[PDB]
């Protein structure tokens, strides 16, 4: 008979300490939950004490036992005699925090054992499930426990320590120049100055109307990151096959007309440039492309983890685009699906400590305004994305709407939400002949 | 200049920065 | 009893089929490894066969038996009796690859079960390990199972593989001269230049107001594809019965006046032309028409798959029109229905690697604007169509709205969204007398 | 008796022919559905065969029996 690891002594000590000391409840409150107790009477006692504490009522022996008696739940717990025994047995000079931590650890271990048993039972009786589904199920089961225990890292911090850390960070940024770049280099001077690079562990959202160069801009960023670093760069393309992406990349890097490449009308110099580009790419060998359709966040996260494990770090992750992703459990409501996607992306960004650039799209309502430049509210149906995003960039091109625009070949990257810097608009040159973005050499305002 | 800025940085680190610091 | 997942018959089939046919070894070797087999004798047999294959020797019954006998391991395998049993029961009608994949699947499930049991055992016996260590151990165990697995077809390939695929595609496109046409030939020079043909795995939308010639243009494209190819061309006519479609097709191909055909007032030359057209069609025999109504995307996909299976592929799929399709589960909301239809059509186009041309309709408000040439925003209530379609063409005839038009007989195909190329207008000549579109011979700007 | 009109021989013949000749599935798929079979085992076999056929796999004897075993 397997014996699950349960510490009845720790739970009894916690209960006795709470009865004999009501000031420590908060310390217990941040270490254990009601479901963490093995026996049903202990869970019921904790729930009643939580209700009393939230109502302002004392949690002494008489009031707790009486409250259980009034609701008729005293008999299930064990009685006033049992409550008095629990109160009296526990010595006053006890550290409730240690016992609470032991109880907290035991619940995690019990959940792990339950998940292992579920996986084994599912394997023995597949009920038509595939091996891939079982592997995904096991990964999800383990990651659920990991996140269940990955919530203690968030809480209040000391004011003086925060101030000292902020001062140290300011000094360090002014100490190590890097010419204004602290994160992953974007390959553009003005964007680097306004962003200090692409900060690791931050979610980046790129949004625009159709035909604005969103995929083009993302690919230019990816190529710049690959050429200016050594860590691998991963691309998730749910909308294009990898061959078209590579053709676009060849047009951008070799500065050859995309139509010529697509139709094959290339001369000797174009072939030489393409050979040079291929040689550089094969010498570097740090770009990975995944053109699978109907991607799920689990597959994206698993592939990112595998790349980081294989190569010891990821320079940048790119997803195009998140409106094509699916969560099967929440297909009924799109807003819940989007929230789950955003949460999973943020968790992946935190876990791998990498910059993640996810592309998004805007509704037609933006085009109902006289000024079509995007704003934050144009992220309707994706509020969780706007909240969880650490950087938000919108792409705008005036020449798209106006033929006679004076800004032909000029694109605007608008920072609608920046976590660690200022917002503003950056103008760049758009060479659609080469399918590329470049630094703007004209006057800046 | 830069040297004076770094010197003042170190001075402030000594004056207020403690325990963790950098 | 919790017997581990295994299939002795599949292993026996694999070994016997390898004994009877040695040219299949590669297909077995690419799908199974010696550790995937459950019983020790099967692993030993596969190892000996691998060694024989490596030495350059045949792996038939006698060679394998002699090689085993020389090493004294013939009894461990089971004997020449067991080897002959494997030779006898396995037929020569063997799909060894399917059994190898199945064996692979069983091994994966079994290893998952073993890892789950190990994780549970570790959880029940901490041996002084923290819960963090146990969770790390569980993650490591599941990760080793999932680490790269065997899904190289649906995973992020290396930069080398993607670049090689792109270069091979470039060479294939440059190999056969078609004068800039890579997809299905549309039959019109300017449209071929602007679109490079109808690309496989792409979603193509043709839109116009009523009586603009959507059905006419679609049938003209079908006729051109049938005349300029060899693969079957399938039509899903949810609007008209097939008899009327064939009457229109005869009017288009024979250049005979539609009214004369409809009223039966033809002459000898018209009858001769019709006979010639019928002879050409019966010599070709690659056009299939389905004039059912209220088709769901599932039925369309099933019928297209059946046609491709029976006649070795498809060359074009045509749907007229998507407003007549039905999704019973989503009949309450039209937007969700249109989104599902567009997603299913895109999936079908990508799966069968054929161009799919689907006709759509526009809102009435377009007729209230000063200029009635369609734009993307005119696809109101069908934003998912604009989002998912690879190519969008609008048919505009000026004479429909203006009686005093100077462009009588001239129609415009406006490329509202071209995913892999430029956009603009292509002019064609509209002969409503013969129900046909032709190349525009007038001056071009 | 008030016998329920059915014929086991035709169903068994269809299943055997499908096992032996996998190319005939279509000629059977346009004339009968899974729910058209009278006994539960035959309906279950036909459903599994439809799943294998539309997943791209052969429908021979060993694969079909093994696949049914995997789902219990
Ligand atoms: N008998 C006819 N003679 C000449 N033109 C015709 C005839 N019938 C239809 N047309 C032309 O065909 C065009 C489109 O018709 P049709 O394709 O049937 O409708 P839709 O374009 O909505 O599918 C109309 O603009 C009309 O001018
Ligand atoms: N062959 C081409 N010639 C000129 N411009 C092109 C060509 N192909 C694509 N483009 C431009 O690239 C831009 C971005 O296209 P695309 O990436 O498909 O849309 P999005 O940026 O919304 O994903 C479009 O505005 C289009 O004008
Ligand atoms: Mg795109
Ligand atoms: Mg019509």
């Amino acid at each position: 008979l397997k014996v699950p690891p349960h510490s009845i002594e720790a739970e009894q000590s916690v209960l006795g300490g709470l009865m004999l000391d009501n000031e420590r409840w908060d310390d217990v409150a941040e270490r254990v939950v009601a479901d963490d107790f093995y026996t049903r009477p202990h869970r019921h006692i904790f729930t009643e004490m939580a209700r009393l504490q939230e109502s302002g009522s004392p949690i002494d022996l008489i009031t707790l036992a009486e409250s259980l008696e009034r609701q008729g739940q005293l008999d299930s717990v064990g009685g006033f005699a049992y409550l008095a025994e629990l109160s009296k047995n526990t010595p006053s000079a006890a550290n409730i925090s240690a016992y609470a931590d032991i109880v907290r650890e035991r619940a995690v271990v019990r959940e792990m054992i339950s998940v292992a048993n579920e996986i084994a039972e599912a394997g023995f009786d597949p009920q038509g499930r595939t091996s891939e589904d079982l592997l995904d199920l096991a990964e999800s089961r383990v990651f659920k426990i990991a996140e269940s225990r990955a919530n203690k890292d968030e809480g209040p911090k000391n004011i003086a320590d925060v101030l000292d850390a902020t001062v140290a960070r300011i000094e360090q940024l002014f100490q190590q120049p890097h010419d204004g770049v602290t994160g992953v280099n974007t390959g553009y001077d003005d964007l680097n100055k306004k962003t200090a690079g692409l900060q690791p562990s931050d979610l980046i959202i790129v949004a625009a109307r159709p035909s604005m160069g969103k995929t083009t801009f993302a690919m230019n960023l990816v190529e710049n990151a690959a050429m200016l670093q050594d860590k691998p760069v991963l691309i998730f393309s749910l909308e294009m096959p990898s061959e078209q992406i590579m053709m676009r990349s060849l047009a951008s890097l070799s500065r050859v007309d995309q139509t010529k490449i697509r139709t094959g009308q290339l001369d000797d110099e174009d072939w030489a440039r393409i050979s040079g580009t291929m040689g550089i790419l094969l010498e570097k060998r740090n770009i990975y492309i995944d053109d699978s359709s109907g991607l799920t966040p689990t597959e994206v996260r698993s592939r990112a983890r595998r790349i980081a494990r294989e190569h010891g770090g990821i320079g940048l992750i790119m997803i195009d685009y998140l409106q094509l992703m699916r969560v099967p459990a929440l297909s009924d409501n799109r807003t819940l699906e989007i929230a789950e996607i955003s949460r999973s992306l943020k968790a992946l960004a935190k876990e791998l400590n990498v910059p993640v650039v996810a592309l998004s799209q805007l509704n037609r309502s933006l085009e109902q305004r006289a000024d079509k430049r995007p704003v934050n509210s144009d992220l309707r149906e994706s509020g969780s994305i706007e909240q969880d995003a650490d950087l938000i960039m919108f792409i705008y091109r005036d020449e798209v709407y106006h033929e006679n625009s004076d800004l032909k070949g000029i694109a605007e990257i608008i920072i609608g939400k920046q976590r660690n810097g200022p917002i503003g608009t950056v103008r760049l040159t758009f060479n659609g002949q080469w399918s590329r973005f470049d630094n703007y050499a004209g006057p800046q305002y | 200049n830069r040297a004076q800025a770094l010197a003042k940085i170190a001075e402030i680190k000594a004056k207020f920065g403690l325990k963790g610091a950098s």
